[PDB]
RNA sequence: GGUCUUGUAGCUCAGUCGGUAGAGCAACGGUCUGAAGAACCGUGUGUCGGCAGUUCGAUUCUGCCCGAGACCACCA
RNA sequence: ACCUCGAUGUCGACUCAUCUCAUCCUCGAGCUGAAGCAGGUUCGAAGGGUUCGGCUGUUCGCCGAUUAAAGAGAUACGUGAGUUGGGUUCAAACCGUCGUGAGACAGGUUGGUCCCUAUCUAUUGUGCCCGUAGGAAGAUUGAAGAGUGUUGCUUCUAGUA
RNA sequence: UACUAAGUGGAAAAGGAUGUGAAAGUGCUAAAACAGCAAGGAUGUUGGCUUAGAAGCAGCCAUCGUUUAAAGAGUGCGUAA
């Protein structure tokens, strides 16, 4: 079993997924529906390796590990934590944090911070 | 490669490495050290072919240190000659160790990686080396 | 099976076995195996 | 010899009747002559048709697409030519600019303003740096990518004349030339391989020790694409190195991209 | 391999040789030329091969090195 | 510069070759960036064999054409009380060079005469005395042993994996 | 009384080693420590340069956090990631 993350816009994508023993067409259509309010856009995806593989796939949330530059109004993820990037207000992030609270293993909204704080560790912008 | 400024005189006595360690007798600027457990001779090349193993092997930063420098020369008596004419020709520099003596010391990305630079330095030499670590 | 005359571990398996009083260093691939190192 | 290019043009009206798909090519510069096959025993027939069918034999090659010439940093030198053969004196004397232009090819700006140098003699020296610039002192491809800008000069009595000053023109630019360490461009080529999955590794590791300008991926509908620029010397053998990894079941495309610096390694190949 | 000599302007050559670098040409400006060349008049260029020492300052004196050039390879 | 200057015959070629593996091919195996073919690699290891010519007096050197292959070291640059002497090294002469000239040049050229009647050890075949315990006549086994331990082609398997 | 496993003795080293034996120590454990085994060995997360993708892990640069008894941007092998 793989990890997967690709454009919302089109479940076309991906040969991979295809081989799996699943129709394109029926993920294709069925994801581009489910994603039909808001698509066109990063979506990490995760679906099982099934013998009879007629549909076991499903989304998550926007991913969070980078996704701070979002928050943080910049692009081009640092490599190396040698210098700060920007700033992000706490609130948002605590917000986040909470938006992803169930998600994760964090159950309080306080671990989901941590875990972000980690998470922006390596790109040099901490929780501020 | 490192040879001294001025010789007075280009013809010292041939050599002899014998005897225990009278100067650099220990470690005293570094944190590891390589020590000889037998007098020899080392040589320009294999001093610099040691150097260049150990700035390969350090990275971008580490701090090293010979306690001695090449000051001792050789000669060459010439080839297919009969026996006496005077003395040999002027040839490499080189330095003398004595038996038990402590050659080489480093610091600056610790005891993982200086105990392999140092066991780089010392594969490249035909003394039996003996790491060490310099005490506080 | 190499022929050297300094054995170092290269790969996860090394080992080493004195087989019939004869020393034979052996890898879980039949490159890494040594003889007489 | 000259005769065996005639006899295997014949042999090549004898074989173009049969299938012309196979195109041949006399190359102006490279001057080898360069024929199309589809694979090992494709060239095999040729030949055996070539040798038996038709009686005609001729040595066989490598294919020939060799380079193009450019230099590195700007300089100024001076050309005097003060020379004579055939009955009488003959001079001239001009000031240059050699200068690399890196997206243009010869362009060429005037600074005759203490009437240094006649209008009627700036014409001809730019023609005099255009045909000085087809020899090269490494391989001797043309010299490329010049911007070209004259600065003095000296129109003499009838000893001057305008090809004098072309010939100083074409020493001052021979000499700059030598002095800004010429360097050479190889050609490029830009091609697609859309594979299912099989040969997704075999090309990342064929491009990757062969040579090619690579990215990642790109992710067709239910393929693979990558496109490489790669240096067209690296075609030979890889119709058959993809092909045989293929079972026969590869294709691609094959389009020009663009001249390249050069590598080290290619400066010590190809020079004798 | 030494046994010697030499290394000086952009070329060829001298030096109170322990107290100064200068010649013909290469080389620019002018004279002049119905065409130029040529010719003439004034330049200018200078670690005296590289190092060390002695003293007094080494282009010279001593030693070493480097490049090149002249002589020979026991038993003949 | 240590025995041999009251003498250690040295070039090449021929023949006799033998021995060693630190192995060139044939043998076996392992690894392999060794699909097979086609290769390299490392080990065991001397059982064997490892060509014919041109130039050169002439090894060393190249080439040509071959075998499956066209290895090296040691035997006084193995091998003259085994063969020759084209060769450095006689007397002779000549070219160039040098030296006042006489003369000399790992410069060249023309050539220029190799003595051995064998005592023993050795060693190869062939014998005599007698031995082994009555004499004579046979059959014998076999102790250490001696001698060969080389290899290629074609075809089928099979155009098979 | 200790040692030998090499006939070392009965020639040599650069080197390397869970070889043997002894000594000086340093920790845990009979509740059953360690070896092996039945398993799990997870998430934010496919962090970014980039290999016509950075994805755990070609490599390179950072090189954290949550639950857990356990999980390291991972310990490595290995894959086109």
């Amino acid at each position: 079993i793989a990890k997967i993350n690709l454009l919302g816009g089109q479940a076309k994508p991906g040969p991979a997924l295809a081989s799996v023993g699943i129709n394109m067409g029926e993920f294709t259509k069925q994801f581009n529906e489910k994603t039909k309010d808001k698509q066109g856009e990063m979506i990490p995806c995760v679906i099982t390796a099934y013998n009879d593989k007629s549909f076991d796939f499903i989304l998550k949330t926007t991913p969070v590990s980078i996704l701070l530059k979002q928050a943080a109004k910049l692009e081009k993820g640092a490599k190396n934590a040698k210098t700060i990037v920007g700033k992000i207000t706490m609130a948002k992030a605590k917000e986040i944090a909470q938006y992803k609270l169930v998600d994760l293993n964090a159950n309080t909204v306080e671990a989901a911070l941590k875990m972000v704080l980690g998470t922006a560790k390596q790109m040099g912008i901490e929780v501020i | 490669m490192l040879q001294p400024k001025r010789t007075k005189y280009r013809k010292p006595h041939n050599v002899s490495y014998e005897g225990k360690a009278k100067g650099n007798s220990y470690v005293a600027f570094g944190e590891y050290g390589l020590v000889a457990t037998k007098g020899n001779w080392i040589d320009a090349r294999a001093i610099e072919s040691a150097r260049i193993a150990i700035s390969k092997c350090l990275g971008k930063t580490g701090k090293m240190w010979i306690r001695i420098f090449p000051h001792m020369s050789k000669t060459k008596k010439p080839l297919e000659v009969r026996m006496g004419s005077g003395k040999g020709n002027p040839e490499f520099w080189v330095a003398v160790v004595k038996q038990g003596t402590v050659m080489f010391e480093v610091a600056n990305i610790p005891e993982s990686q200086m105990i392999k630079a140092l066991t780089r330095a010392g594969h490249k030499l035909p003394v039996t080396w003996k790491i060490l670590k310099r005490e506080e | 099976m190499k022929v050297r005359a300094s054995v170092k571990p290269i790969c996860k398996d090394c080992k080493i076995i004195k087989r019939h009083q004869i020393v034979r260093v052996i890898c879980k691939t039949q490159k890494h195996k040594q003889r007489q190192g | 010899t000259k005769a065996d290019q005639e006899k295997m043009s014949i042999a090549l009206s004898k074989l173009a009747e049969e299938d012309p798909t196979f195109k041949t090519f006399t190359d102006p510069e490279t001057g080898q002559t360069i024929i199309a096959g589809m694979g090992e025993l494709h060239l095999d027939i040729l030949v055996d048709r070539m040798r038996r069918e038709f009686k005609v034999e001729v040595n066989v090659g490598a294919p020939q697409v060799s380079f193009r010439e450019t230099f590195n940093k700007e300089s100024e030198v001076e050309g005097k030519y003060i020379k004579q053969s055939g009955g009488r004196g003959q001079y001239g004397h001009v000031k240059i600019r050699f200068e690399p232009n890196k997206d243009k090819g010869f362009e060429f700006v005037d600074k005759i303003v203490g009437g240094r140098i006649p209008r009627e003699y700036i014409k001809p020296v730019q023609a005099g740096l255009e045909n000085a610039m087809a020899s090269g002192p490494l391989a001797g491809y043309p010299m490329i990518d010049i911007k070209a800008t004259l600065f003095d000069g000296s129109f003499h009595e009838v000893d001057s004349s305008e090809m004098a000053f072309k010939i100083a023109a074409s020493l001052a630019l021979k000499e700059a030339g030598k002095v800004c360490s010429p360097v050479l461009l190889e050609p490029i080529m830009a091609i697609e391989v859309t594979v299912p999955e099989q040969y997704f590794g075999d090309t990342m590791g064929d491009i990757s020790s062969r040579r090619g300008l690579i990215e990642g991926t790109e992710q067709r509908d239910n393929v693979q694409v990558i496109k490489a620029k790669v240096p067209l010397k690296e075609m030979f053998g890889y119709a058959t190195d993809l092909r045989s990894f293929s079972q026969g079941r590869g294709n691609y495309v094959m389009q020009f991209s663009h001249y390249a610096e050069t590598p080290k390694s290619v400066v010590n190949e190809i020079i004798a």
